């Protein structure tokens, strides 16, 4: 079996904002590293672009 | 003037290449085609 020796292996905490997580970590005395949120960029979708007269976006099959 | 006869009898002697032979003959009468600007969408 898979044995461990640290009690915090399964400890995961959930917060609504990053500031709350930072405050919790600071008040508990843990040193932290924070990663900023990665949000997908807004995309420009056009169905008609699949059938362009002169552009490269015209598809070859559906 | 008559109506007892059937006039569409030419299609009784059409071969397998009649349509494409007609297309070849008509090729000389067509206007120049427009160009999209590229050779293909994959170019």
């Amino acid at each position: 079996w898979s044995s461990t020796a640290d009690p915090l292996s399964n400890l995961v905490l959930t917060f609504s904002t990053k500031e709350d997580a930072v405050a919790f970590a600071e008040k508990n005395g843990w040193s932290f590293d924070v990663e900023e949120r990665k949000v997908p960029k807004p995309k420009s979708k056009s169905y008609g672009a699949n059938f362009s007269w002169n552009k490269r976006t015209r598809v070859s099959t559906k | 003037f008559d109506n007892s006869t059937y006039r569409n009898l030419q299609h009784h002697e059409y071969s397998t290449y009649t349509f494409l032979d007609l297309n070849v003959e008509l090729s000389k009468f067509r206007m120049p085609q427009p160009s999209s600007g590229r050779q293909s969408p994959r170019h």
